[PDB]
C-alpha cells in the first residue's frame, strides 16, 4: 500500500534525514513561512535529498558512458576476471600480460571526476542549460 | 515516401486491444509518428556516441536513452535471452569483479518490425542518412524491439481515451481509432514530467526539451 | 557546547548514508589490492564532528542564519551524496553548480509551500493537502516514493555492497 | 584574455569602475550561451528556406519570451486607463490604517 | 590617460579595427514613439518592382484594392474576448488571411494550417488549464499505480500563473491576467461595463418639461445606461 | 545630525528607516528579515502585564520579522507608527503590526521588484515604485491596487506625496520626474532637465517648491506652477544622493548621499526670495575648493547655496529623517 | 461554449473529482488564446516569407510551434520539418581541444 | 606615442552604440482592433476637406500604411497624409 | 563593428557548432546584438546595485538582472567564504597563431570536502550612535573624521566639496 | 532647436482650440513664477485641519 503522508511524518519522527534542522531552519527564514513543526522540515529536507540524489545519479551515468574505459570494463569484466582466474601462482604468468598492462595503465589511472560537462548535461535533462564554453579567445 | 508497414501496423495493433480494421490514417499516422521516433532516437544515441569517440553505435548506447524505465530495459532484458551487463550500473563503478483464436493472438505477437531483414527498414527509417558509421551489431533488433513498444503503448492509451471519449459524449447529451485519438494519445505520452520540470517552475522562460521516447 | 547543526549526526540516515559511504570506500581498497595483483601479474576515512568552534556559538554571533556556514553545510551534506553514487574526486565548479541547484530547489519548495499558505482564492487546501499538492508541483509526483528511497539508498544498496564485499573477499581469499 | 579587458573596457565606458571578478566572466558566458541559441535557431531556419535576415529571424524568434520588450508605454497606458475608470473608494475618516477583512489578512491560518 | 595598462595589450589588429567605430553604422531607428507607431498602423502591400509585379500579375492575385478589403475583414472579425466561444474555421481563415495580408503574403493562406492551428490551441490551453488543476487538489487515484467538486478562479490562475510562469506567451495576455485579474471586493465585476459609476447612486430624470428640452449632460450618461 | 551607525552588517543591509518619536528603527536585509531595532534599548517585548512564560529566548533588544521570500528593497513606518510596510524583490509588499510584530497583509500587485513603498501623509493609502515602469496607488485595507500610475520610459525609482495627500510624485532612471493626480491617475507635470537615475524626491512643507537628487550628485529644485527650474544644486560628490530630508518650519535642505557626506543646503539664495542674509567674512571661504590639488576639471565646484558638510569617516549614510525640533537623524551601516 | 468542452475533455471526475471553471477564468484563457493565434501566425508568416513564397502552408505553423513552443504536433508536414544536423564542432574546434587537453596533461 | 593611441581606443569606445537588429514590440491583438474599429467608424463619418488630396485607400479612409511586397524586413515606411 | 568581437569571439562560437564559413556581415550584426544585450543585463544589473545601497557590482547583481530579463540562471558564481573579490580570474594562456585561455581548475577528493572544518560567523548585527554635528560643526570625537585626510584619501568626484560652517 | 519647438507649440495650440488672446494669456500663465502663500504650512492661528469626510481626495 501506498504510504499515506501522516505515515511518513510518524517515520521521519523516528528517522533524521542527512541535511540537519539550522539548514532547513536558514532556508525557511530566506523564503519566508515560519513553521514550527519539526517533520514538515525533515520531510523538507529528505525531498531535496533525494531530488539531488537523482540529478546526482543521472550524473554518474553520463560519465560512464561517456568514457570508452568504463564501456570497456563492463564488457571485458569477466573476460580479464578469466585472466585473473588464471594468474595463479608464479608458474602460469608467462601465457598472459598481453592485454594487462594497457588497461591496467588505464583503469588504475582513472577516476571518476564530476564535470562542469557532465552535470550541465545531466541537468539540460532536467530543464537548465549551464552553457558554460571551453575557452574564452 | 511512407505507408510502407501498414499490415505489420495492424499486427501490432491487434495484440493491445482490439482491431476492428483501423483505417488508412491511423496506420498512416502511427508509421509517421514511429518514423519519427527513430530518427529521434538515432539522433540522440548518435550524439552519445560520437562523444565516447565511436561511431559505431553500441548496443547499450541505445539502452542509454531509456535508462529510466526500469521494468522495460528488464523486458528487453527478457527479450534478449531467446537468441540461441550495463556501463552504469552499481556493481561496474569499481575496477575489478569476481567471478481458438489464442494461437492467433500469439502468432500476432511473433510478427514483428524488422525481423525478416533489415532491407526495407535501413532505407525507410534512414539508417546510413545520419550514422556516421556502421552501427549494425544489434541496434536494429532494439530498433524493432523498441517499436513494437512504442506501437503496443500508442494504441492501449489510444483506445482508454477513445473509451473515456464515448463515456464523455453518452454523458454530455444525456469502434473505429480516428487521427485525433492517436493524437490525444500522442499529448498523453509527450507530456514532461513534473521532476523534470521542478527547477524551472519560478522563473519564467520558454522550456525548450526534446521528444520523449517510449 | 554541542551546536544545534551535529544534533541529528547519529540517528537513523546519516548512520546509514556513513555506513554506504565507508562501504564503498572499503571495496574501493580491495580493488586496488587486486590491481596490485595485476601489476605484480606483468583512505582518509570520514568525519562529521566537526563543529565550528566555541567562540561562535555564542548567542552574540548569528551562528544559524548567515550565508557561509550553511553554504557550508550544504557543501557537506551534498558531497556526502554525490559519493553514495561512487563519485570519488571532483571539479570544484561542480559542486559550486551542484549546491546551487539544490538550494534553488529547496527555496521554490517553500516557496510554493508559502504561495500555498497563502493565497485569497476561494479555494484553500487543508493541512495536508497543502503539503500533498507542494510535493507534486515541484518534485515527486506521490508522497510514497520518499519511503521508496529510503527503501532504496539504504535497505537495497547497503546489502547490494554488503554481498560485493563477501564475494570480492572470498575472491582474495581465493586468490592467495 | 582579450575580452576579459574587453569587457573592462565596455564596463568603464558606462561609468562602472568598481565590479567583482566574476562578472566579465558571467558577461562572456552568457554571451556565448546566446549566440550559440541564435547560430543554432538560424542554422535551423537557414536549412528551412548564411545571412542576416536569417539571424534576425533566429533573435525574433527569442525576443518576444525573455528580455525587455519595446516601447511598452502604450498598452500600459491603455492597461492604466482601464483601470482608472473605477473611481477610489471611500475611506475611513478615523485618521489611521485600517485593515482587510478578516479572512483577507495572514491571521486566520493554520499549521 | 590613465588606462595604459589596460588598452595596450589589446592587439594591434584590435586597436586599429577600434579606432574607427562610431555612429551611423546603421539604418534603424530607435525612437519608441515611432516603433510604436508603426507597430499600432495597418499596412497593405503595395508593387514597385516589375519583376515582382510580372509575378504577381501571373499568378492571378488582385491589385491592393482586394488586399485593402482583405485587411479591412480579418479586421472586422469578431475576436475570441466577444463571442466568449473558441473561433471556428471561417474566423481563423478571415483573421489569418488579413494577418498575411498586413505581413506582405498576397498568396492563399492552405486549409491544413487551421487546423494545425485549432490543435495548437488545444494543447496550449490544455497545458495551462491542467497545470492549473493539479494545483487545487491532490488527485490520489491518479499519480499513483496504487475531495468533492472545485472550481479555478481568477486568483487560481493567477497563482500558478506565477508558480509555472513558463507556460505563457509572456505577451499582453499574461501582462493583464498579472495586472488586472484580480479583483478588489467592491468591484463590481457582474455589470453592464458601465454602472460602476458615481452617478447611479444618485434617480431616473425625467422628459420633456421644456418649450426648447435642452437637457443636461447628467442626464445623457443616465440615457446611455440604459443602451 | 544624531547619526546611527549599523556595524556587523556585512554589506547585506538595504535602506532603513526611522520611526516618528524616533524609538524604532527599521532595516530591511539581503536575506529576507526585517530587523528591528528599539532605539533606546528599550525591552520591545510589548509584555501587557499578565507576563505570562518565556524569559528563557533571548532578547537583545531587537526583533526579526520574516515573512518575505526576497530581498526587501524598502520599507516605510505609518505617522500613526503602529504599523510597518516592507516593499521586496518577491512580488508582495507587507504588513506588519509594530505591537505583536507579525505579518497581517500581503499586498500582491505587481509583477516586477518593489523599490519604494511610501505612505500617505495622512496614512490613508500607500504608493509603491517598481521596476515595471508604473507606480501603483494602493490602500491598507484592499489587497490590489487602486490606480496606475504609467507612463514613464525607464523603471520608477523613488515615490513621494504630496504633503496634503493629493498628489503622487515619482521620480525615475530615464533622467525625469512627475507628478500624479492621485484620482484621474494622468500625470500633471512632467520635470525635465537631469542627466542620471532620479534617486530620492522630496517636497517641501510650503508645497510650492519640488526637490530631487539624482545619481550623479546633483540636487535640483523646480516649482510644481511654471514647472521649470529655479536653480540646481552641485556640491555631492559624482555619486548618489541615498536620501534627502525638510526643514519643518522653513527651508532649509538636508541631503544625506553615498560620499559618506551629509550636506546643509540653502533654498531660497539665487530665487526672489533672499531669506534674510546677514548683514556683514571668513578665511575657509572660497578657498577650500580653491586648492584644487587634483585638477580643475577633476573636481566639484559647489554652488552659493551649500553651507556645511558633515562627513561620517567611511560609513554612507542611507537615511536623513529631520525630526520636529532643529534636530536630523541620519541613518547608515558602517561598511568595512 | 466550446471552453467548457475543452475543460471537460481535461478535467473528467475518473473517480477523484470534477474541476470546473468560471466565467472570468473563461475571459483570461480566450484572451490568451486570442493572442496565441495572432503571435504564431505573425512569425509563421515571416518564416514563409524568408522562404520566398507567397503562399502560407502549415510547414511554416509547424516549424514555427516545434522550435519554440515544442508543442510537437503528429505530422501534417514533420519530416520536412525535421531537420537532422549532429551539432559536432568543426576541425579548428578540436584542434583548440587537442590544444587545451595537452596543456591539462602537461600542467600535471 | 602609446598616449595617442589609448586616447583614440577610448574615443572610440566611446562612439559606439549598439541597437538591437529585431526588438518586438509590447502590444495586443484588441486594443488594436479596437483602435482600427473605432477609427474606421470616425473615419467614415466625416469629411477630410481637402487642398488636393485625401488620405487612405480602398475602405480605409485614414492613415494606412505603404510596406512594399519586398523589402518586409525594413524597420521604415511611408504612410499616407492629406497633401495640399 | 562596436567593440564585442569582429570574429575573434563570435566566430569561435559558430565553429564550436560546426558552422564552417559565414559572411563578415553576419558576424558584425549578431555580435552588435549580442553586446546590446550585455549592455541590457549591465543596466538592470546597475539598477539592482543602487537598490541595493552598494557600490561595487557584484555576481549577484548581475544574477538578479537575469531573473528580471527571464534568462536562465548562470550556476556556479558564488562559492564558500564569499568575500568581496573572491579572486579568481586564473585564465591560462595557450598559444598558436592566436590567443587561447581555458580557465584551469585542479581537482580534489571528497574527503578533503567533507572533512574540511566550518569558516567563521561573525556577530550579530548591532549599531552605535553619536553626535555628527552639534551645531553645525563637528565636535571631533574618534568617532568623527579629521577634513584632512579626507583630502588624502578620496578624490573629489567621490568625496564632493569640502565646506565648513 | 527651442525656437523650433516653440513654433511647434503655437501651432499646436492653434489646432487644438486656443484663441490668440487665450494662447497668450496661457504661455503668460505658464512663465511667471508660483507666488508666495503666507500660509504656507497652514499656521495655526489662520490654518485648519483636513476634513474627516470618508470620502476620497479630489484635486
Amino acid at each position: 500500500k501506498d504510504k499515506t503522508l501522516e505515515e511518513i511524518l510518524e517515520m521521519m519522527d523516528s528517522t533524521p534525514p542527512i541535511i540537519p534542522d539550522a539548514v532547513i531552519d536558514y532556508y525557511l527564514t530566506k523564503n519566508g513561512f515560519n513553521v514550527a513543526d519539526v517533520r514538515v522540515k525533515r520531510l523538507l529536507a529528505l525531498a531535496t535529498q533525494k531530488f539531488v540524489s537523482d540529478i546526482a545519479k543521472d550524473a554518474y551515468e553520463y560519465s560512464r558512458i561517456r568514457s570508452s574505459v568504463a564501456v570497456s570494463n563492463a564488457n571485458n569484466s569477466q573476460a580479464r576476471a578469466r585472466q585473473l582466474l588464471q594468474g595463479q601462482q608464479q608458474p602460469g604468468v608467462q601465457q598472459i600480460s598481453q592485454q594487462q598492462h594497457q588497461q591496467n595503465e588505464k583503469t588504475t589511472a582513472s577516476k571518476v571526476v564530476l564535470t562542469v560537462n557532465d552535470l550541465s548535461s545531466a541537468v539540460a535533462e532536467y530543464g537548465l542549460n549551464i552553457g558554460r564554453p571551453d575557452f574564452y579567445r | 515516401d511512407k505507408h510502407k508497414y501498414r499490415v505489420e501496423i495492424q499486427q501490432m495493433m491487434f495484440v493491445s486491444g482490439e482491431i476492428n480494421d483501423p483505417p488508412v490514417e491511423t496506420t498512416s499516422l502511427i508509421e509517421d509518428i514511429v518514423r519519427g521516433q527513430v530518427i529521434e532516437i538515432l539522433l540522440q544515441s548518435n550524439k552519445t556516441a560520437h562523444l565516447r569517440g565511436s561511431r559505431s553505435i553500441l548496443p547499450e548506447d541505445v539502452i542509454f536513452l531509456i535508462r529510466h524505465d526500469k521494468a522495460k530495459v528488464n523486458r528487453l532484458r527478457t527479450y534478449l535471452s531467446w537468441k540461441d551487463k550495463l556501463p552504469w550500473e552499481l556493481q561496474f563503478m569499481f575496477n575489478e569483479h569476481p567471478l481458438e483464436e489464442y494461437v492467433h493472438w500469439s502468432d500476432c505477437r511473433q510478427a514483428s518490425f524488422t525481423f525478416r531483414k533489415n532491407k526495407r527498414f535501413k532505407d525507410w527509417s534512414g539508417i546510413s542518412q545520419l550514422t556516421e558509421g556502421k552501427p549494425h551489431d544489434d541496434v536494429i533488433d532494439i530498433l524493432g524491439f523498441l517499436t513494437f513498444e512504442i506501437v503496443c503503448s500508442l494504441t492501449e492509451t489510444a483506445l482508454k481515451i477513445k473509451q473515456r471519449e464515448q463515456v464523455l459524449q453518452t454523458q454530455k447529451d444525456k469502434n473505429p481509432l480516428k487521427p485525433r485519438h492517436i493524437e490525444e494519445a500522442w499529448r498523453v505520452l509527450q507530456t514532461i514530467d513534473m521532476r523534470h520540470r521542478a527547477l524551472t517552475n519560478f522563473k519564467g522562460g520558454r522550456l525548450s526539451s526534446k521528444p520523449i521516447i517510449m | 557546547k554541542q551546536s544545534r547543526f551535529l544534533a541529528n549526526k547519529d540517528l537513523g540516515l546519516t548512520p546509514k548514508m556513513n555506513q554506504n559511504i565507508t562501504l564503498i570506500q572499503q571495496i574501493r581498497h580491495i580493488c586496488h589490492k587486486i590491481s596490485l595483483i595485476r601489476m605484480l601479474q606483468s583512505y582518509t576515512i570520514i568525519d562529521d564532528s566537526l563543529d565550528i568552534d566555541p567562540v561562535s556559538q555564542l548567542p552574540t554571533h548569528d551562528y544559524k542564519n548567515n550565508r557561509e556556514l550553511i553554504w557550508k553545510f550544504m557543501h557537506k551534506n551534498i558531497s556526502k551524496v554525490a559519493m553514495a553514487n561512487g563519485f570519488e574526486t571532483a571539479h570544484p565548479s561542480a559542486i559550486n553548480m551542484l549546491t546551487e541547484i539544490a538550494g534553488d530547489y529547496l527555496s521554490n519548495l517553500i516557496k510554493t509551500l508559502k504561495l500555498h499558505h497563502e493565497t485569497n482564492s476561494l479555494n484553500r487546501g487543508t493541512n495536508v493537502e497543502m503539503l500533498q499538492t507542494t510535493l507534486l508541483e515541484n518534485g515527486i509526483n506521490r508522497p510514497d516514493d520518499l519511503f521508496s528511497y529510503v527503501e532504496s539508498e539504504f535497505g537495497k544498496k547497503t546489502k547490494k555492497l554488503q554481498d560485493i564485499k563477501q564475494k570480492l573477499e572470498s575472491f582474495l581469499r581465493a586468490l592467495l | 584574455p582579450r575580452d576579459v579587458r574587453l569587457l573592462h573596457l565596455l564596463l568603464a565606458s558606462q561609468s562602472i569602475h568598481q565590479y567583482e571578478d566574476q562578472v566579465p566572466l558571467q558577461l562572456m558566458d552568457f554571451a556565448h550561451r546566446y549566440t550559440q541559441g541564435v547560430l543554432k535557431d538560424a542554422l535551423v531556419y537557414n536549412d528551412y528556406a548564411l545571412g542576416v535576415e536569417d539571424i534576425r529571424l533566429a533573435i525574433a524568434a527569442r525576443t518576444q519570451y525573455q528580455f525587455k520588450p519595446t516601447a511598452p508605454k502604450e498598452l500600459m497606458l491603455q492597461l492604466a486607463a482601464e483601470r482608472n475608470k473605477k473611481a477610489l473608494p471611500q475611506v475611513m475618516g478615523t485618521w489611521g490604517v485600517r485593515l482587510p477583512p478578516e479572512k483577507y489578512c495572514l491571521t486566520a491560518k493554520e499549521w | 590617460y590613465k588606462k595604459i595598462v589596460m588598452s595596450l595589450p589589446l592587439n594591434d589588429r584590435n586597436r586599429l579595427k577600434m579606432i574607427t567605430k562610431e555612429a551611423g553604422k546603421r539604418g534603424f531607428i530607435f525612437c519608441s514613439v515611432f516603433q510604436a507607431r508603426l507597430n499600432n498602423i495597418p499596412k497593405i502591400p503595395i508593387v514597385t518592382n516589375p519583376e515582382s509585379l510580372k509575378r504577381v500579375k501571373s499568378n492571378n492575385l488582385k491589385t491592393p484594392l482586394e488586399w485593402s478589403q482583405d485587411i479591412m475583414n480579418g479586421f472586422n472579425v469578431p475576436l475570441a474576448s466577444e463571442s466568449h466561444s473558441l473561433p471556428d474555421t471561417d474566423s481563423f481563415y478571415l483573421r489569418m488571411v488579413g494577418i498575411a495580408r498586413e505581413h506582405g503574403l498576397v498568396g492563399t493562406v492552405d486549409a491544413r494550417c487551421v487546423e494545425l492551428i485549432s490543435l495548437a490551441l488545444d494543447q496550449y490551453l490544455k497545458n495551462i488549464i491542467e497545470f492549473t488543476i493539479d494545483t487545487v487538489r491532490y488527485r490520489r487515484k491518479k499519480y499513483s499505480d496504487y475531495s468533492g467538486l472545485y472550481k479555478s478562479v481568477s486568483e487560481m490562475a493567477a497563482d500558478k500563473r506565477d508558480a509555472k510562469i513558463k507556460q505563457l506567451d509572456d505577451d499582453k495576455n499574461e501582462d493583464e491576467c498579472a495586472d488586472e485579474a484580480k479583483s478588489i471586493n467592491n468591484g463590481n465585476n457582474s455589470s453592464k461595463d458601465d454602472i460602476g459609476d458615481i452617478s447611479m447612486s444618485s434617480a431616473v430624470n425625467e422628459e420633456l418639461h421644456e418649450n426648447r428640452t435642452i437637457s443636461l449632460t447628467n442626464e445623457d450618461i443616465y440615457d446611455s445606461l440604459s443602451i | 545630525v544624531c547619526m546611527y551607525t549599523f556595524q556587523n552588517t556585512n554589506k547585506d543591509m538595504s535602506c532603513l528607516d526611522f520611526s516618528d518619536d524616533c524609538r524604532i528603527a527599521a532595516a530591511g536585509f539581503q536575506d529576507s528579515y526585517i530587523k528591528i531595532w528599539s532605539l533606546d534599548g528599550s525591552s520591545l517585548n510589548n509584555p501587557n502585564i499578565a507576563l505570562n512564560n518565556n524569559d528563557k529566548d533571548e532578547d537583545p533588544t531587537c526583533k526579526t520579522l520574516v515573512g518575505h521570500s526576497g530581498t526587501v528593497y524598502s520599507t516605510s513606518f505609518s505617522p500613526d507608527n503602529k504599523y510597518l510596510l516592507s516593499g521586496s524583490e518577491d512580488k508582495t509588499v507587507r504588513l506588519w503590526s509594530m505591537d505583536t510584530h507579525t505579518a497581517l497583509v500581503s499586498y500582491k500587485g505587481h509583477n516586477h521588484p518593489v523599490w519604494d513603498v511610501s505612505f500617505s501623509p495622512l496614512g490613508h493609502y500607500f504608493a509603491t515604485a517598481s521596476h515595471d515602469q508604473t507606480a501603483r496607488l494602493w490602500s491598507c485595507d484592499h489587497i490590489y491596487p487602486l490606480r496606475i500610475f504609467a507612463g514613464h520610459l525607464n523603471d520608477v525609482d523613488c515615490v513621494s506625496f504630496h504633503p496634503n495627500g493629493c498628489y503622487v510624485f515619482t521620480g525615475s532612471s530615464d533622467k525625469t520626474c512627475r507628478m500624479w493626480d492621485v484620482s484621474t491617475g494622468d500625470s500633471v507635470r512632467l520635470f525635465l532637465g537631469h542627466t542620471a537615475p532620479v534617486i530620492s524626491i522630496a517636497v517641501c512643507p510650503d508645497g510650492r517648491w519640488l526637490s530631487t537628487g539624482s545619481e550623479d550628485g546633483i540636487i535640483n529644485v523646480w516649482d510644481i506652477g511654471t514647472g521649470k527650474r529655479l536653480k540646481q544644486m552641485r556640491g555631492h560628490g559624482k555619486n548618489a544622493i541615498y536620501s534627502l530630508s525638510y526643514s519643518k518650519e522653513g527651508n532649509v535642505l538636508i541631503s544625506g548621499g553615498a560620499d559618506h557626506t551629509v550636506r546643509v543646503w540653502d533654498l531660497k539664495k539665487a530665487t526672489t526670495e533672499p531669506s534674510a542674509e546677514p548683514d556683514e567674512g571668513d578665511v575657509t571661504a572660497s578657498i577650500n575648493q580653491d586648492i584644487k590639488e587634483y585638477g580643475r576639471r577633476r573636481t566639484v565646484i559647489p554652488t552659493s547655496d551649500l553651507v556645511a558638510s558633515f562627513y561620517t569617516k567611511k560609513t554612507p549614510v542611507f537615511k536623513v529623517k529631520f525630526s520636529r525640533s532643529n534636530l536630523a537623524l541620519a541613518g547608515g551601516a558602517f561598511r568595512p | 461554449r466550446k471552453l467548457r468542452e475543452l475543460v471537460k475533455t481535461v478535467g473528467i471526475d475518473e473517480g477523484d473529482g470534477e474541476t470546473v471553471i468560471d466565467g472570468d477564468v473563461e475571459e483570461l484563457l480566450l484572451d490568451l488564446a486570442d493572442d496565441f493565434v495572432t503571435n504564431v501566425t505573425a512569425f509563421s508568416c515571416r518564416l514563409a516569407k524568408h522562404r520566398k513564397s507567397d503562399n502560407l502552408e502549415a510547414r511554416d505553423i509547424q516549424l514555427h510551434l516545434e522550435r519554440n513552443w515544442n508543442i510537437r504536433i503528429p505530422g501534417y508536414s514533420a519530416d520536412e520539418i525535421r531537420s537532422t544536423r549532429k551539432w559536432n564542432p568543426s576541425q579548428n574546434y578540436n584542434q583548440k581541444l587537442q590544444s587545451i587537453t595537452s596543456d591539462k596533461v602537461a600542467a600535471a | 606615442t602609446p598616449e595617442e593611441e589609448t586616447t583614440q581606443v577610448l574615443n572610440g569606445v566611446s562612439r559606439s552604440f549598439p541597437l538591437p537588429l529585431e526588438s518586438t514590440v509590447l502590444s495586443s491583438v484588441r486594443y488594436r482592433t479596437k483602435y482600427f474599429r473605432m477609427r474606421e467608424m470616425f473615419a467614415s463619418s466625416f469629411s477630410v476637406k481637402p487642398g488636393y488630396t485625401s488620405p487612405g485607400y480602398g475602405a480605409i479612409h485614414s492613415r494606412v500604411g505603404c510596406l512594399d511586397l519586398d523589402r518586409t524586413t525594413d524597420y521604415k515606411f511611408r504612410v499616407r497624409t492629406p497633401q495640399p | 563593428y562596436t567593440i564585442w568581437s569582429p570574429q575573434d569571439t563570435v566566430k569561435d562560437v559558430a565553429e564550436s557548432l560546426g558552422l564552417e564559413n559565414i559572411n563578415d556581415d553576419v558576424l558584425k550584426a549578431l555580435a552588435m546584438d549580442v553586446e546590446y544585450r550585455i549592455l541590457e543585463i549591465i543596466e538592470q544589473a546597475v539598477k539592482f546595485k543602487r537598490h541595493s545601497k552598494r557600490d561595487v557590482l557584484t555576481t549577484d547583481d548581475v544574477s538578479k538582472a537575469l531573473r528580471v530579463l527571464n534568462v536562465e540562471p548562470l550556476y556556479g558564481y558564488y562559492d564558500g567564504s564569499e568575500v568581496n573579490k573572491a579572486v579568481s580570474f586564473s585564465k591560462v594562456n595557450t598559444s598558436g597563431g592566436q590567443s587561447v585561455y581555458y580557465l584551469d581548475e585542479e581537482e580534489v577528493d571528497f574527503d578533503r570536502l567533507i572533512n574540511e572544518p566550518l569558516p567563521q560567523v561573525p556577530r550579530l548585527p548591532t549599531f552605535t550612535t553619536h553626535w555628527l554635528a552639534v551645531e553645525g560643526v563637528q565636535p571631533a570625537i574618534i568617532q568623527n573624521p579629521n577634513l584632512n585626510d579626507i583630502r588624502v584619501s578620496q578624490p573629489p568626484f567621490i568625496r564632493g566639496a569640502i565646506v565648513t560652517a | 532647436s527651442a525656437s523650433d519647438l516653440n513654433r511647434i507649440v503655437l501651432e499646436y495650440l492653434n489646432k487644438k482650440g486656443y484663441h490668440r488672446t487665450e494662447a497668450m494669456l496661457r504661455a503668460e500663465s505658464g512663465r511667471t513664477l508660483t507666488p508666495q502663500n503666507k500660509q504656507s504650512p497652514a499656521n495655526t492661528k489662520t490654518g485648519k485641519f483636513p476634513e474627516q469626510s470618508s470620502i476620497p481626495p479630489n484635486p
